[PDB]
């Protein structure tokens, strides 16, 4: 009844990212199949398109389907009729979808004035999220050149190039394993994470680890950028701890927790430790 | 009528504010068999915390609570009287006593900080005999709250924090300690847990002794083998004493020494805390509170020569075993709270949990 | 199960104990039934909990503390000590003779759902309090029952000891 | 009012000036006292004028000189005291003037303790017979070992904050009490550490996110002290902290005239060399380990909730 409604906003519209398509999708899904109740409903139905949705092999999804019911717990009222305890009472959704769109305009508001020119930058794998604060910050008349990895469960990279020479800057991708060869040449290695975890671990793709322990090995900083979906509630330890299901060769591994250096998202600023700080805030 | 107390032997000058005390005498050569002040369930109950088979956190903040329960449980308060200020100015004489026959361990300092939170709510207009009743309602519901809903959301969190496969040391005493590890043995899990100590106590047979009366796999040695142990191991857990303001774990002997070379040899480190086992003032190391612990007790069974033996005679000769130290805060990983998986220096946001702000 | 009302019905006052949490509250099953569990809107003590909406085919009912703020108790309490009085002895029960793992679920209710809580009216299990401290006190106890009145459960439910009330 | 104007630019001349007055307590107490005067210049509507008002004046404060944020942030928090009066309205023409007046008089009593709470706080952390290391002196540090000095021994020693010397005279300042302290050159501070087991750092300006913005030198000795793992302690109050950040600022150092290092008397050297010294350099969050302030002592991530319980957390734009 959504299924393809939910695929049909996925591959066919890779505009926005997963996270924001899933609860895009489940948004403009409380126009349900009328069970019309309040906790049976809610605990079927959202629990049950979070497992149904568990075709994909993302770890964002069923984060941002537990941060929107997070979301719809708070101002839910009780006004003795089953009208207005969220099923008109829906405009606060809308609401939070609109800010929470506008959340990577201001992680671009935030994070424009901060790489500074002459510094060249390394960088991983996609996002939907580096390419518009690197071009809020080109579009700040700034100048800087870019390096890319390859990123191999596929030919990725020059997806990346493709995207940013016509965003015009140079670039130059190079081969995953080169990645300490040119370790060294760059000034700044900023990460599009997958999803952000309590203790800045940053589960991503199968290099970003590479670029925390070569950025250690180098003093330099290492950016990390995340939106306000994408906070995920596991705690990892070590390289069996995230569930075998968000893996399948692996294809996603987990970054150490404790040395990246600068973190942003929707609330502002965040030191890597803070994390947790507004975790508590959330959920609640 | 004022109770003092002495020093034993040889003493090191870097310990000006914690000294040292032996464990070899009387409590009763200064005050009699009654004392006008002091109380006799009090005595009792101190001299049990003195002499040392009180030794769990856990278990010396209920027996210090069940003291203080005897204590409000009879105290008439005379009449033309304030009922508030005259209990903390009793009960605070009594806290001297009580360190002075050994000193603090500060979650029963969080305990007589929520006492007199407690007494000087209840007012004193108030008939007093209700107010006491409720009073001490109030003190045992909030130590059974805190300790064994605290150990079952802790048990709970611990349910699936173990691998199967895996194995697992654990270091210090305690009996929370020992209520997970057997309460994620007996659902089907699969891991042998070696158990390792020190010296001059090896306190961590207590946990070896039900460990193994829970029917689990283990091998037992020491720190100063710890560095054979670490290419085995899978993850390594910690007790915790106390929970220092930037994310120190107060604890056991060679707390700290263990996650040292855990992450020497990279395997992650993850101890365990509570509510009330947090304080407010700070301290960078070891050389401020920590206590001392018998002298003497350093000893080897082999041959005739106990070589300590003659430690009196000699004064150009000094020595230290200190048990109560700290930990720099990142190498510590997290803790398990109650209140979930949370990491070291993100502890302090509980100060102001209060006010709903 | 004790009421033939499978769906309690609005301003039924319950007071279940709280059992393991959710996202939005808590799943707490009520235990005046068997298969009926709820909700809680924005650890393990009971409270005094009205419910608000109601559903017929899925069986979920939900519940909260809506607008009862002074509510006097003894009312509920008196609605739980005869709901629990009827639980060791009074869901099954025979003309007795008392299996005690189970009876014939057919044959269940013939005539407990006339004589407990399940009658006439509010004032019905009122009166069945008030005349009924047991059938002990008085000792010229009620006629019309589906029995002769109570001549082989007589001695088994109440009266044993001395129908302390 | 004409008083106003010309009290304001006797202030941005004395900001537009350099170095000084006396210290940063003179500038929180001067500056308060003149948005004192300013909350009774002329009344108001409704909030929303005052606040373009007192937000025009302190862009031109942080505009006028970049280097501190002293009166940047005080008038942060001015910002964020009508604020929660803002919202203890709703929660516009009652009794605001009052009530700012005596918010901002519990702040210059709470100003008027800070050191004194500093020096309360002193006692428990350095030891006896022990050496701590400092770089240039905040008067933080004065009242600090003024008061753990009274009751204990210790061995203080100094390396300058010399682009030009100003440690030399915190020297001279503390020794007429006799605590036995030394002096060295700036660049003997790394051997020397292999002997010092504890080390402050009075800083100037301290920042969101966790780092410290101090002195210059301190960055060598951070990362000196970090190659002997001795603990660090910022001796800074919860007063000067900024939500500032770092690269956010476009080069939040500020130079001063290099006379002080290549002195005038130079020859032919000087037209193909290029010659710069900063006053504040840039040390990692990573790096400190304990903070003291009025309250206690925090860790360094624990600062966080100062900045966002202490300043509204979008008055980021003066």
């Amino acid at each position: 009844e959504l299924i393809e409604y939910f695929k049909s906003q996925m591959k066919e519209d890779p505009d926005m990212a997963s996270a924001v398509a899933a609860i895009r999708t489940l948004l403009e899904f409380l126009k349900r199949d009328k069970g019309e109740t309040i906790q049976g409903l809610r605990a079927n139905l959202t629990s049950a398109i979070e497992t149904l949705c568990g075709v994909d092999s993302s770890v964002a999804v069923s984060s941002g389907g537990e941060l929107f019911l997070r979301f719809i717990s708070l101002a839910s009222l009780e006004y003795s009729d089953y009208s207005k305890c969220k099923k008109i009472m829906i405009e606060r959704g809308e609401l939070f979808l609109r800010r929470i769109s506008l959340s990577r305009n201001k992680i671009a508001d935030l994070c424009h004035t901060f790489i500074k020119d002459g510094a060249t930058i390394l960088t991983h794998a996609y996002s939907r999220v580096v390419l518009r604060v690197l071009e809020a910050a080109v579009a700040a008349k700034k100048r800087f050149s870019v390096y890319v990895t390859e990123s191999q469960p596929d030919l990725s990279g020059k997806k990346m190039a493709k995207a940013l020479c016509h965003l015009n800057v140079p670039v130059t991708v190079v081969l995953d394993a080169a990645v300490g060869y040119i370790m060294e040449k760059a000034d700044l290695v900023i990460v599009g994470a997958e999803g952000v975890v309590e203790n800045g671990g940053i589960i991503n793709k199968i290099g970003t680890n590479q670029m925390a322990v070569c950025a250690k090995a180098q003093n330099k900083p290492f950016y990390v950028v995340a939106e306000s979906f994408k906070f995920v509630r596991l705690f990892p330890l070590n390289q069996q701890d995230v569930p075998d299901k968000f893996k399948y060769h692996p294809w996603v591994d987990y970054t150490a927790p404790s040395l990246i250096t600068l973190l942003f998202t929707d609330l502002g600023v965040l030191t890597p430790s803070a994390v947790s700080d507004e975790l508590i805030k959330l959920y609640l | 009528q004022v109770p003092t107390r002495k020093d034993y032997g040889s003493k090191v000058s870097l310990f000006s504010h914690l000294p040292q005390y032996s464990r070899q005498n009387s409590l009763t050569q200064f005050m009699s068999i009654p004392s006008s002040v002091i109380h006799p369930a009090m005595v009792r109950l101190g001299l049990q915390y003195s002499q040392g088979l009180v030794s769990g956190s856990n278990a010396r903040c209920i027996a210090l609570l069940r003291a203080l329960q005897q204590v409000i449980q009879d105290y008439t308060t005379p009449p033309n009287e304030e009922l508030s200020r005259d209990l903390v100015n009793k009960l605070k004489p009594y806290m001297s006593f009580l360190t002075q026959c050994r000193p603090l361990s500060a979650s029963m300092h969080n305990a007589i900080k929520f006492l007199n939170k407690e007494i000087t709510s209840v007012g004193s207009s108030k008939r007093e005999e209700e107010a006491k009743s409720e009073l001490r309602a109030a003190i045992d519901r909030y130590v059974q709250e805190k300790i064994v809903l605290a150990a079952q959301a802790i048990s709970r969190f611990a349910y699936q924090k173990i691998s199967n496969g895996d194995v697992i040391l654990v270091y210090g005493c305690s009996s929370l300690v020992s209520r997970i590890l057997q309460e994620a043995w007996t659902e089907g899990r699969r891991f042998r847990v070696v158990v390792v100590d020190s010296r001059p106590w090896l306190e961590g047979r207590h946990t070896l002794r039900s460990l193994v009366h829970a029917g689990v796999p283990a091998s037992y040695l020491l720190i100063p083998a710890a560095s054979y142990v670490l290419p085995e191991v899978s993850k390594v857990l910690l007790g915790a004493h106390a929970l220092l303001a930037n994310g120190s774990v107060m604890s056991r002997v060679g707390t700290a020494q263990l996650a040292l070379v855990a992450r020497a040899h990279n395997v992650p480190v993850l101890v365990c805390c509570e509510t009330y086992k947090f304080c407010e003032r700070v301290q960078t190391d070891a050389f401020v509170s920590n206590e001392l612990d018998d002298p003497d007790d350093l000893q080897c069974k082999r041959g005739e020569h106990v070589a300590l033996a003659n430690w009196q005679n000699h004064a150009s000769l000094r020595l230290l075993n200190l048990v109560y130290d700290v930990t720099p805060p990142e190498l510590v990983d997290l803790v398990i709270t109650e209140l979930g998986m949370i990491p070291c220096s993100s502890v302090p946001v509980v100060l102001r949990v209060k006010s709903s702000d | 199960r004790f009421y033939q009302h499978k769906f309690p019905e609005v301003e039924d006052v319950v007071m279940v104990n709280v059992r393991s949490i959710a996202e939005m509250g808590a799943y707490v099953s009520l235990l005046e039934y068997n298969n009926i569990e709820g909700m809680i809107l924005l650890i393990g003590r009971n409270e005094c909990v009205v419910v608000i909406r109601v559903d017929k085919e899925k069986g979920y009912i939900d519940l909260s503390k809506r607008r009862v703020s002074p509510e006097e108790a003894i009312k509920c309490e008196d609605k739980f000590t005869k709901s629990k009085t009827v639980y060791s002895i009074l869901r099954h029960v025979a003309e007795v003779l008392e299996y005690t793992k189970d009876e014939q679920l057919e044959s269940l209710f013939q005539r407990t759902a006339w004589v407990f809580d399940d009658k006439y009216k509010r004032p019905g299990y009122g009166a069945y309090d008030a005349f009924k401290h047991a059938v002990s006190d008085p000792s010229i106890l009620d006629s019309l029952d589906l029995n002769e009145d109570e001549r082989e459960v007589l001695i088994n439910n109440i009266n044993r000891r001395l129908t302390p009330q | 009012g004409s008083e106003l104007s010309e009290r304001i630019e006797s202030f941005v001349e004395t900001l537009k000036r350099g170095g000084g007055p006396r210290s940063s307590e003179e500038m929180a107490r001067e500056t308060l006292g003149l948005l004192r005067q300013i909350i009774t210049d002329h009344r108001w509507s409704n909030a929303g004028e005052l606040m373009e008002l007192i937000r025009r004046e302190g862009r031109r404060m942080t505009a006028a000189q970049p280097s501190e944020t002293t009166v940047g942030n005080m008038v942060r928090r001015v910002l964020k005291i009508i604020r929660e009066e803002y919202g203890r309205l709703h929660g516009h023409y009652a009794q605001l003037q009052s009530n700012i007046i005596e918010a901002i008089n519990e702040l210059l009593v709470e100003l008027e303790g800070t050191m004194e709470n500093i020096a309360a706080q002193a006692l428990e952390h350095i030891h006896s017979n022990e050496v701590i290391m400092t770089i240039g002196f905040s008067r933080t540090v004065e009242a600090f070992l003024k008061e753990a000095a009274r009751k204990r021994k210790f061995h203080v020693i100094v390396a300058e904050c010399a682009p030009f010397c100003q440690g030399h005279e915190m020297a001279v300042n503390l020794s007429k009490a006799g605590i036995e302290t030394t002096v060295m050159t700036d660049a003997a501070i790394f051997a020397v550490m292999s002997r010092v087991n504890k080390v402050i750092i009075g800083t100037k300006t301290i920042l969101a996110n966790g780092a410290l913005r101090a002195v210059t030198g301190t960055h060598t000795l951070a990362l000196a002290a970090k190659h002997h793992s001795t603990p660090l302690i910022v001796c800074a109050p919860m007063f000067k902290l900024s939500p500032q950040f770092p690269n956010e600022e476009d080069s939040f150092h500020k130079f001063v005239a290099p006379e002080e290092v290549l002195p005038f008397t130079e020859g032919d050297i000087l037209e193909k060399v290029s010659v710069h010294c900063p006053v504040f350099d840039y040390v990692p969050p990573e790096l400190i380990t304990l903070f003291i302030s009025n309250i206690g002592g925090n860790a360094p991530s624990y600062i966080y909730r100062l900045m966002s319980e202490l300043y509204h957390p979008d008055d980021h734009v003066l």
